[PDB]
């Protein structure tokens, strides 16, 4: 009847009268609630002379402020009742560190949310909740709805342009709506509670020539809202586009901030198939969002007003604030600046400040080769949370976060899915700058911990009689030295069980998978793995060789089929020699393979060369013969057929034993086409030009993985491997420009290194080293400029308007 | 602290670089009148609606006499704008642009 429940929205009463906030609490009966004055939470650590200097009018001494880790040593490990203007209180007669500091400066509305639980069984009402919001529009239909759940009338403003009838009559849409309503009834009875949704919703489209009439209709809808129900009214506004506008239009109304799907299927005469799905999603999502908010608030003790539409990392912020408030140390949360608020500066810049944010990329270990028995292995995911949990087996914040992580892991097992989602998103929050309570030191230290985790995994694999030929920290690639048959694969499973049991970890991915009976490992995108995870019969159920060939794509479109056909021929020959060697035993197999395919290789080489003799200088052929311009390579044309054989050499050069036979084949080829037996021009020197954003993440999938824009396929950058969700272009350009310029300032903040002694420039006034040698340096502008050119090439490849603007700025 | 040097003193020590032209321009400027150099003040925020109304009223005041100089200060946005991997379906850079 009066509060005694959770408040959906918590907002300031007015700009004036600071410290007093309105409460949108919905009581177990009819919403209704309010809050008293809350002091401006700001700790200056000093109280003795605080009173004469300023009227703090609330006492706090003996470590009033909180010292939290950051670059300044001073901040490394008393709230004022009135928002009085600062009057130089930096002077501290307490003999403590000079400066008032702002280690804990938070809005009191946020602070009371931090201080108190959501409930003041979250809310098990039979209450009905209104459901008017902006309906998603495909392109320019301006779809909108003014719907009251008790009103039973959708009363949409959708299809606002009166010229075209975007909105359909929705009678057949209505009957299909209901028949899926019984089809989706299983979630419906759960969604039927807490809001009237089982009722059929009629369709009444309204066309408005002028948008001011639309605003007047919304105003009159608000005049219905809280008068048709009189009291006890809740509104569900999950539309992000109208979330901000309705709050201004609505006065004292209550609405959750969480968002529904941003848009529906892009379909405008045939809007019925997508209108139907959008409205189905709307009615199911009413109850779904209500229940999700209730359970998340029970897990979180936070209001529904807490933002989770982008991510529930704000809930992570409020829970971590609550956890810190329990301890003597006090939170560093700061809504105004998403950067961590440690001490008072919160803005100090030095070499370490850029050091922690930059170079946050997972190092990759690659060993290019061909091996008898290769396994792509488990492919561990979410290694960040696993690593932080295994670390438990500044230091105070580390201990608090480890305790919270162990608590969540306990919640992550055999509990609600919200706990699992929060655990998954904790890693994102640790790295998300938008989410507050984000520390650059925390992100860098988690990155370093993952580095030591990969190192320990490598050491553990080192003990086994197997070699890690590749390391991605997302999938880990190891080949076994022995030539053992199928029974080894079961033995491989047994041994990797024994391996994972030995250390004190339990969070790494099990279920070894994607073993390669033969693998020709060049990089992520050039390989010839065979016979992936199966009943493990060693090529009996041979999976076709998965082979992206980001270099084979580079090739001329006519030479590409020839190169691919010859790599299948090569693969078949090595496979056959592999069964031959295995029968002999009952890379020598590759050595025999070399002599096996030498004759067909050399005969087809010259044949192709002889054809190219007349093939060249043909306008029809040269159109196909031209090497496609790709961001990876900048090598000279050098007779693309010669490029083909050079690539063949490079992919063959992996087998160390056959390298002599590869040299024989190269001598044969340089006899085929005149060239020195050993030559730099004969050398390959393939350029990769990999443009990668460190530790890129997909918000839906929460996976952490470096994204390589040049090397990966055009859809590979767009859509991550884990989940079907595709990365938006804007964040891609933002991150790419982030890395680019961050390197630019790094270039502006480097430290010189001498020539002879090779010391570092500890001297600001050096003018040549005190050593005889001069200051050499590390990484100058020129190849950064060529990287800018690669960025421009990608900009031609991918629209990237933000990237285009960045390039235009950098040219100036 | 190292004593400074007056701009005129610095110029006369370094000689003429780019007197009759300077004095002609000085006379013209003294002839010039009511040239208004208006500076709004630090940290103008385009996000706030109350600040938007205040700035609208300020522009109304400046409409009476267009200043010969107007300065727009840093931090045009209220809160820092930056890359968001956890996008909320609309980039922060897009709000900054808008
Ligand atoms: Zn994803
Ligand atoms: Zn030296």
């Amino acid at each position: 009847s009066y509060a005694n429940s959770t408040w959906e929205v918590l907002q300031y009463k007015d700009s004036g009268e600071p410290g007093v906030l309105e409460v949108f609490v919905t009581i177990n009966g009819k919403v209704q609630n309010i809050t008293f004055h809350i002091p401006k939470t700001i700790y200056m650590k000093f109280k003795s002379q605080t009173m004469p200097l300023q009227k703090i009018k609330n006492c706090l001494i003996e470590k009033s402020s909180a010292s939290l880790p950051n670059n300044p040593k001073t901040s490394n490990p008393e709230s004022v009742f009135l928002e009085e203007k600062e009057n130089c209180t930096s002077i501290f007669n307490d003999e403590n560190v000079l400066g008032v500091f702002e280690g804990t400066i938070t809005p009191h509305q946020r602070a009371i949310m931090d201080l108190g639980a959501s409930v003041t069984y979250l809310s098990g009402f039979s209450m009905d909740i209104g459901y008017l919001l902006h309906f998603p529009t495909s392109i320019g239909y301006e779809f909108f709805s003014l719907f009251k759940s008790w009103g039973d009338t959708i009363t949409i403003l959708v299809l606002k342009p009166s010229n075209q009838a975007q909105e359909i009559n929705a009678s057949s849409l209505g009957q299909i709506y209901k028949q899926m309503f019984e089809k989706k009834k299983g979630k419906i009875e759960t969604y039927s509670y807490l809001v009237d949704i089982k009722e059929d919703i009629n369709f009444e489209f309204v066309y408005f020539t002028d948008i001011s009439k639309l605003y007047r209709r919304l105003s009159q809808e608000t005049t219905k809202l809280k008068e048709e129900r009189g009291l006890q009214f809740l509104l569900l506004l999950q539309s992000p586009f109208i979330t901000k506008l309705l709050g201004t239009i609505r006065l004292l109304n209550q609405m959750p901030i969480v968002k529904l799907s941003l848009n529906e299927v892009l379909l405008q005469l045939n809007w019925q198939p997508t209108l139907l799905k959008k409205l189905v999603n709307h009615v199911l999502s009413s109850g779904s969002w209500i229940s999700h908010l209730i359970k998340l608030s029970q897990y979180s003790n936070i209001p529904i007003c807490n933002l989770r539409l982008d991510s529930m990392d704000y809930i992570i912020d409020v829970l971590y604030a609550r956890k810190l408030k329990k301890e003597n140390i006090v939170l560093w949360w700061n809504e105004k600046a998403p950067l961590p608020d440690h001490g008072g500066i919160q803005n100090d810049f030095d070499l370490n400040t850029s050091w922690i944010m930059n170079d946050s990329e997972f190092p990759k270990i690659n060993n290019s080769g061909v091996y008898d028995n290769v396994v792509l292995d488990v492919g561990v995911d979410n290694l960040t949370v696993n690593t932080i949990l295994t670390s438990a087996l500044s230091n105070d914040a580390l201990n608090v976060l480890r305790g919270m992580l162990k608590e969540w892991w306990d919640e992550a097992l055999k509990e609600n899915s919200t706990a699992d989602l929060l655990v998954n998103s904790l890693a994102s929050w640790v790295q998300n700058p938008n989410a507050k309570l984000f520390d650059g030191l925390l992100r860098y230290h988690v990155h370093n911990l993952t580095k030591k985790a990969l190192l320990q995994l490598v050491n553990e694999f080192s003990a086994l009689g197997s070699t890690i030929v590749y390391a991605d920290r997302n999938q880990i690639l190891i080949k076994t030295n022995k030539y053992s048959p199928e029974n080894c694969y079961a033995y491989s499973q047994y041994m990797m069980k024994a391996v994972r049991t030995n250390p004190m970890f339990s969070y790494l991915d099990l279920n070894i998978k994607r073993y390669w009976d033969l693998l020709i490992w060049m990089d992520k995108f050039n390989f010839s793995g065979l016979a992936c995870i199966e009943i493990e019969e060693k090529e009996n159920q041979d999976y076709t060789a998965v082979s992206q060939w980001q270099l084979k794509k580079f090739l001329s479109p006519i030479y590409q089929p020839e190169f691919e056909d010859w790599m299948m021929i090569i693969l078949d020959s090595m496979l056959k020699t592999k069964q031959s060697y295995l029968k002999l035993n009952s890379e020598n197999s590759l050595n025999g393979f070399s002599h096996l395919f030498s004759k067909p290789l050399m005969k087809r080489v010259k044949k192709l060369f002889k054809n190219q003799q007349e093939f060249i200088l043909d306008p029809q052929y040269e159109a196909d013969y031209v090497i496609p311009v790709l961001p990876g390579s900048h090598l000279n044309v050098k007779n693309p057929l010669l490029e083909l054989v050079k690539s063949l050499c490079h992919v063959m050069l992996l087998s160390k034993s056959t390298i002599l036979e590869i040299r024989t084949l190269r001598k044969e080829l340089l006899k085929i086409f005149e060239l020195r037996e050993f030559a730099k021009v004969a050398e390959f020197k393939d350029p990769s030009l990999s443009l990668v954003v460190p530790d890129f993440l997909c918000e839906y999938c929460f996976f952490i993985s470096d994204i390589d824009f040049c090397k990966a396929a055009p859809e590979s950058i767009f859509s991550c491997v884990r989940c079907h969700k595709a990365f938006n272009q804007v964040l891609l350009q933002e991150h790419l420009i982030q890395k680019l310029r961050s390197d630019i300032e790094s270039y502006l903040i480097q430290d010189l290194r001498c020539s002879r002694c090779h010391k570092v420039k500890r001297d600001y006034m050096s003018a040549h080293c005190p050593c005889a040698g001069a200051w050499e340096g590390t990484l100058p502008r020129e190849s950064i400029v060529q990287k800018l050119n690669v960025f421009k090439q990608v900009a031609k490849y991918y629209g990237f308007d933000i990237l285009l603007s960045c390039i235009a700025d950098l040219t100036i | 602290l190292p004593p400074g040097e007056r701009r005129e003193i610095t110029l006369e020590t370094i000689g003429n670089l780019d007197k009759d032209l300077k004095i002609r321009l000085h006379l013209l400027e003294k002839e010039l009148t009511d040239h208004k150099f208006v500076i709004l003040g630090a940290n103008l925020f385009l996000d706030d609606l109350k600040i938007m109304t205040a700035l609208s009223k300020i522009l109304q005041k400046l409409n009476d006499d267009p200043p010969t100089l107007l300065i727009w200060q840093g931090s045009f946005t209220s809160v820092p704008v930056f890359a968001s991997m956890s996008s909320r379906n609309i980039s922060s850079s897009t709000q900054f642009k808008n």
